DNA sequence: GCTCGATGTTTTATTTATT
């Protein structure tokens, strides 16, 4: 298959983990009924600014690309609208065998070649061209350097890209985080006491903050990541769905997380492979009704729903489950898995 | 030149590909065509500049004459003789008088295109979200109508650069016809009323310059120097070779990459009698005060039928009509009439929202009365909520809860609308209209008590918060027949 | 009779877009036109400079939309609206450099409760087939996603083919029925017309023409 | 289908000392439960079916609070119960405050504490209906009522 | 390792530690079922202005709005260090705020002060205008070098441990302090339906009844608090300080976290209950155990020995899980037997 | 390559109910 699906239920204590502009927290109506929500682009960045992610992620080993290993197929490539001088030029200015290439590289150094090509037809070069195109230089550098970043979480906010073809969707999609079950936010009245003042406080305010058991969608394009990667291989592909498995169960927004310190773990992590992704949140159309918690009987809906709808909606293929509780698990089409690691390496070895 | 050459973006009233006609194409045959732009905005200052040329080279003499033109287009020949002097008048590149434009500006770096593009940039949100590249090559026609739209609708470009005469960003409001050429005959004004409006320098700003730091009174400008005018000083640089229009994709010969500002400011004393923008009346101690409409805190508009939103604001909220729509109503009274509307919401000098409806029956206008009665209800709510906030010492965003919750409203309302349009017929009227009552009704309460909610465990609050609810539901109450 | 394919557009939150040029980004009541073509494009493997496969798609497909009202417990859920308070840091002061601002805001609006069933069929002079176009929304090669890429599907992209003579009746095949369908072919006892801007110019970068859904009412 | 509330409380009124003596010493509204006068009060009325049950748990609690503390009056919508509670005079704010924001059972114990001091005059079918639904929404109408009648 | 975890497991009798607006017990809904709460920052204010804190830490920073009455404190204090004048000009450029003789100036919100940071400040606005430096020219110089501060701040550590923030004067840029520590609010591991105390005031000169007639929540309780500190953090804002001091600063932290317990309602219900259990452990990111708690805890010869083995069960679960592997010591009484509270803070002192 | 500072413009709508 080419997608990688991986589900995650994380139960939060009392906390405030994504608000507003009216440091409200965040919500989604869903099956009519309000869901605490965390925003996909402060999960996403919570990834992708981890300590691990910089780790495994942005010190990863294709992290470099190098312009000069990629001469012969951008040679070609671009050969069809550049002459070799051109090209050449480009890439030793930027510099200062591969089989394939990544497309945002070639679009970027086409419009270099754009660009020197223009500066040969005007009469001109020098540090003229060199100052003109200083700060574009720097950028693509960076990204230069940054390969693995880019294939999987996409170009940066501020990128320097200047191409079509240099607007980089991530490998990963991240679906808003939302609750299963419904939620009434509580309100936490609280005073600031002056040090200085004999009557009173000196400050009084109000903080919206709930618990909560969340569901964390997220995929990964397969072909896309090797493809963003210079045409890689499945199994390097594999180990960074690896790490996004790790960072989609372990990271928290650092949110108001200070004061309501809502570290927590997933209780349950599941990764399914497939031709279409699809999100489990339908398990929790319904909003999940609480027996002895929201976390048991969100995990048991989830398995039910699994078992009720897995079949038709084709997603038979590899599917493994870690978990921490012992709930009545779901198909045994689905393999158990009683470590994180275990997953992590049932990932690895293509399912 | 404007008056000779093709510029207008046309297709077919009910056809397919675009074509550039000219001002005669255009004024001397039984051809139905429309505007044809990439943006609203863009199609409503086409129009503009184009009524407001035809406002100057062919008023009518009587009504019976603007009938008779309207339901007959000229011959070639009473054209040519019509636009001669105004010929001279429009020129893009020209020697001393220029387009909307002023020779010798003195600045350092050229200014992109995409200044002139009333929302590609403003904002720093702008760089983020937009699409670039947007105005490195324009054609001459998309120059003239952005000139045009900054000159009139959009705001200025930053500190030291002023407004049209009918302040930043103001509502224009033009007579809906059948096609183009009916439309923009349709918002001309005749002679009489031509005079009876303006009762003078009658020559352009880039003819008759203006003096820097000059004290003008509005009742000095010809109505051609204001239809035309002109506040900041800005001149096209020269143009480039035949390509793309990097704004509406058709091929040009001359394509415009920059041009050049300058600071430069004035004054103008009262208020000038634009013809096209709607207006406020406001007795203040003795005196009658008017001024031009504008999308402030808010942009009242619903998918499909926003004109008719429009057109009950200024109907029924003491908003004055604008001056083509009151001559329209004169000459013909029992005549339907359908607005073409547009305008932008704007934070100082950047663009925060744009409602435009640009297209070419008493159940609509029951809709929307019963959507802006609820509109109402909500807003006097919350304005009682927010001078209760106010009053109480409290800060904070308590006090401009009603602006979003306007806004809001009419987002989620707009996503009632399409069905109801749907069901709409003589006998399911009343039964659609009071689904649409109920609705309505709560998705007041939901907006309510979520623009309340932040100023929950407010103790004091309390009694505010009491008779704003209070007040809600009286009005909800009096909008249930 | 002409051959159909059936879509499902389901999913917690959705976005389809109305013209903006501004941090605000507003969302209509159902599927645009360029989304469609953008969601078929992505199951497809074009990218966004391949401008010809692109016009190919768009001069080979038409559409057809149906609004499916979420029942549950046999209660009826409404499609409510949502407003994200959406912020960038580190976003891009200019279109080139790496100047940035610290902080910058936009406003994103979805669909809750929403869930959507696409007819598509091909026109008179299509190059492609409704045959490849199935095997696409059955394997796709680009993440499809309902507007934004935050937006996952919970029920799978295909729902069904079938033959038929228009596309109501094609739709009438498919549960939940009753849903007001926008065509871009007419149908006989109905002429309502749905203006809107979403006729993606293509050969203009991001552009968009305008264009009218025929609105077709359910009982 | 609706619990017929005047039928209840000219039921509560006419009862015999004693019956009334034992309803009366209940400190909870569950605890109604262990007394056979209650049920013969409420079986009328639909004791039998459970929605009633929960319904009529609570209108009995607060009727329990004595015989002539709760006034009905006539409609001239009524005097609803917070209304009552200001026109009375008595009952500080704040405790209005503790009571709407109060939880399951300490919610009835509060109520009929207030309804104790205040002996107010109302429409009784209609905190009736309150008592039926005693939702936040019911709760936070019982605070504003008592609010803007001050 | 660079995160401490503390993990505090305590019961309290009868009380009421911390209550709202209207005066009733703070509360949480967790798993479904209410907790009664005690908010952080009870938590963090009761630790700061301990006697304990005063011995083994040193003083807590002055917070308040009031910048008149602030300018009399430290006229009072710094006086026979600097002259008036200087005092004065370096609170208007910290503050933002113009410091006049006026009887009431105003901050932009109440702030934390540390008054040995006031010093080392006016002695670089003195060496400022001494060598004929303006303001802004002082304000990129200091920018320069923050870690100094940071060492003033060695003489405010709760401003290290919980932060501080402003957005007025020289402190935007300068006071700008995240904080070193991270702590949660204590909620019960149990469902609570809080009792109610219907008291009397009586009146001597009323033989009649009584003068006062009133209802106050209260409740008993086993309560899960939770605190990591971050500790490179806690270096970093004190100027450079070593592993150790972080490490010693962490043990007291984990001493008041087990022994303190906010003043409130104390003289009336006097709940003056330690820890019955308390762990500490090491980890490369942090923990916390609550969870072991979203299924509240059913009562089972009372709340506390199966709030302590519910803890422990889903630790085991979690260790199992994702293999977590750092150094753990439990202190129990009811990873480490801890017969006493000091070998667990020695435990830590020495890096575990 | 910037930070500096003066500067283009413009706002107001209320005020007692009862699922
Ligand atoms: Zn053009």
């Amino acid at each position: 298959s080419n997608f990688i699906n991986i589900h995650v239920l994380i139960s939060h204590s009392p906390s405030c983990l994504n608000r507003d502009d009216m440091n409200m927290q965040k919500d989604a109506i869903f099956g009519g009924k309000r869901r605490v929500r965390i925003s996909s682009q402060s999960l996403k960045r919570a990834m992708r600014k981890s300590g691990y992610y910089a780790q495994n992620i942005g010190e990863s080993s294709l992290r470099t690309i190098h312009l000069a290993q990629l001469r012969d197929v951008l040679r070609q490539k671009l050969g069809e609208r550049f002459d070799q001088k051109i090209i050449d030029k480009t890439l030793a200015l930027l510099s200062g065998s591969a089989d394939a290439v990544t497309p945002w590289v070639v679009g970027e150094i086409a419009w270099f070649c754009e660009q020197v090509a223009k500066a040969e037809a005007d009469n001109l070069d020098d540090k003229k061209l060199l100052k003109v195109l200083k700060e574009d230089i720097a950028a693509i550098r960076v990204n230069l350097q940054q390969g693995v970043d880019i294939a999987l979480s996409g170009r940066m906010a501020t990128s320097g890209m200047m191409t079509e073809l240099g607007k980089v969707d991530g490998a990963m999609s991240i679906a808003h985080a939302i609750t299963t079950h419904q939620v009434d936010s509580d309100i936490d009245w609280f005073t600031a006491v002056d040090d200085l003042q004999e009557q009173g406080s000196a400050h009084l305010g109000t903080q919206e903050f709930s618990s909560g058991v969340f569901y964390r969608y997220a995929n990964i394009n397969l072909a896309q990541l090797q493809e963003n990667l210079g045409g890689a291989s499945r199994e390097q592909a594999l180990e960074i769905a690896t790490h996004v498995v790790h960072m989609l169960a372990t990271e928290v927004p650092g949110a108001k997380q200070r004061t309501y310190a809502a570290f927590n773990p997933a209780d349950m992590v599941m990764v399914n492979f497939s031709d279409m992704p699809l999100s489990m949140a339908n398990a929790f159309e319904k909003a999940v009704k609480a027996k002895d918690g929201f976390l048991q009987p969100s995990i048991q809906a989830f398995n039910q729903y699994w078992d009720r709808v897995a079949n038709g909606y084709g997603l038979n293929g590899a599917a493994a489950q870690f978990s921490l509780s012992d709930v009545d698990p779901i198909t045994a089409q689905v393999k158990q898995m009683p470590t994180l690691e275990q997953l992590k390496s049932w990932v690895r070895n293509n399912g | 030149n404007l008056l000779i050459d093709n510029w207008i973006p046309v297709r077919p009233r009910n056809g397919g590909k675009v074509q550039i006609i000219n001002l005669q194409s255009l004024y001397c045959s039984r051809d139905q065509w429309r505007l044809s732009l990439p943006r609203d905005d863009m199609e409503l200052a086409a129009l503009a500049l184009l009524v407001c040329i035809g406002q100057i080279i062919a008023p009518a003499k009587d009504d019976v004459e603007f009938r008779h033109r309207i339901m007959n287009p000229l011959t070639e020949d009473e054209f040519q003789q019509l636009i001669a002097p105004w010929i001279d008048m429009f020129y893009l590149n020209h020697a001393e008088h220029p387009f909307m434009q002023t020779k010798g500006v003195k600045a350092n770096d050229v200014t992109p295109m995409e200044k002139l593009l009333a929302g590609v940039s403003g904002a720093t949100n702008c760089a983020f979200v937009n699409q670039p590249g947007q105005g490195e090559a324009l054609c001459g026609g998309c120059t003239a109508i952005a000139l045009f739209n900054q000159a009139n609708q959009a705001p200025g470009f930053g500190g030291g650069f002023k407004s049209g005469l009918r302040g930043g960003t103001p509502v224009t409001t033009f007579v809906r016809g059948i096609d183009l050429r009916s439309t923009v005959l349709l918002n001309v004004l005749t002679l009489p009323r031509l005079q009876k409006q303006f009762p003078t320098e009658n020559q352009p700003t880039w003819i008759k310059p203006i003096k820097s730091n000059e004290s003008i009174p509005a009742s000095s400008i010809g109505f051609v120097r204001g239809l035309f005018w002109q506040p900041a000083h800005i001149e096209l640089c020269d143009p480039i070779g035949i390509g793309k229009c990097s704004c509406c994709g058709q091929e040009s010969n001359l394509r415009y990459t920059g041009f050049l500002k300058e600071k430069f400011t004035f004054t103008v004393n009262g208020l000038w009698p634009h013809p096209h923008s709607p207006c406020l009346v406001t007795v203040k101690k003795g005196e009658v005060e008017e001024k031009f409409l504008a999308f402030t805190t808010s942009a009242p508009s619903w998918t499909q039928i926003s004109r008719v939103v429009v057109d009950k604001i200024i109907q029924n909220e003491g908003n004055r009509v604008a001056a083509v729509v009151n001559q329209f109503r004169n000459i013909a009274p029992q005549s339907p009439l359908e607005l073409i509307m547009g305008g932008y919401r704007n934070n100082q000098a950047s663009i925060l929202e744009r409602r435009h409806d640009v297209l070419m029956g008493n159940v609509i206008n029951e809709i929307v009365t019963v959507g802006l009665g609820y509109k109402t209800a909500l807003r006097k709510a919350l304005y009682t909520f927010a001078e209760g906030f106010k009053n109480k010492d409290f800060k904070g965003a308590g006090v401009s809860v009603h602006e979003t919750a306007e806004r809001h409203f009419y987002r989620q309302s707009e996503l009632l609308i399409p069905d109801v349009l749907a069901n709409v017929n003589f006998s399911q009227a009343d039964e659609v209209i009071a689904d649409l009552r109920d609705k309505l009704h709560q998705l007041c309460e939901m907006l309510f008590n979520q623009s309340v909610a932040p100023y929950a465990h407010h103790p004091k609050l309390i009694s505010t918060l009491a008779l704003a609810r209070a007040t809600l539901y009286k009005h909800l109450r009096e909008l249930k027949p | 009779m002409r051959s159909y394919l059936i879509l499902r557009l389901a999913g917690p939150m959705q976005a389809w877009g109305q013209p903006t040029f501004e941090g605000t980004r507003p969302t209509g009541r159902f599927p645009t036109r360029s989304g469609l073509l953008g969601l078929l494009g992505a199951c497809l493997g074009i990218q966004r400079d391949d401008t010809s496969s692109l016009q190919a798609l768009s001069e080979s497909v038409q559409f057809a939309v149906r609004c499916d009202e979420l029942i549950l417990d046999d209660r009826r859920v409404s499609v409510t609206g949502l407003r994200d308070y959406h912020t960038v840091l580190g976003a891009r002061e200019d279109y080139r450099g790496l100047k940035s601002h610290e902080t910058i805001q936009t406003w994103r609006e979805y669909l809750c409760d929403a869930s959507f069933t696409v007819a598509l069929w091909l026109t008179p002079h299509a190059t492609m087939v409704i045959s490849e176009l199935e095997k696409a929304v059955l394997k796709p090669r680009y993440t499809p996603y309902l507007g934004r890429r935050s937006c996952p599907l919970t029920h799978p992209l295909f729902l069904g083919t079938c033959q038929a003579s228009d596309p109501q009746k094609a739709l009438l095949n498919y549960e939940p029925v009753g849903g007001d369908i926008y065509s871009e072919e007419s149908v006989t006892g109905h002429h309502l017309k749905f203006t809107a801007r979403d006729e993606p110019m293509i050969t203009l970068p991001r552009q968009f023409a305008s264009r009218e859904w025929y609105v077709i009412k359910g009982g | 289908d609706e619990i017929d509330a005047m039928a209840l409380y000219r039921a509560w009124q006419q009862l015999d000392n004693g019956s009334c003596a034992q309803i009366r010493r209940v400190s909870e509204p569950d605890e109604l439960r262990d007394i056979p006068a209650f049920y013969r009060l409420v079986q009328p009325f639909g004791w039998e079916n459970p929605r009633h049950q929960q319904a009529l748990l609570r209108m009995v609690f607060c009727l329990s609070a004595g015989k002539n503390v709760i006034r009905h009056q006539d409609k001239k919508t009524g005097i609803s119960l917070g209304r009552a509670l200001a026109n009375s005079g008595r009952i500080n704010e704040r405790r209005i405050f503790q009571l709407i924001r109060a939880d399951r059972t300490a919610d009835m114990v509060q109520l009929r504490r207030l309804l104790t001091h205040a002996e107010p005059v109302l429409d009784w079918p209609l905190m009736a209906r309150m008592l039926t639904w005693w939702g936040k929404r019911e709760r936070q109408q019982l605070l504003e009522d008592f609010v803007l009648t001050t």
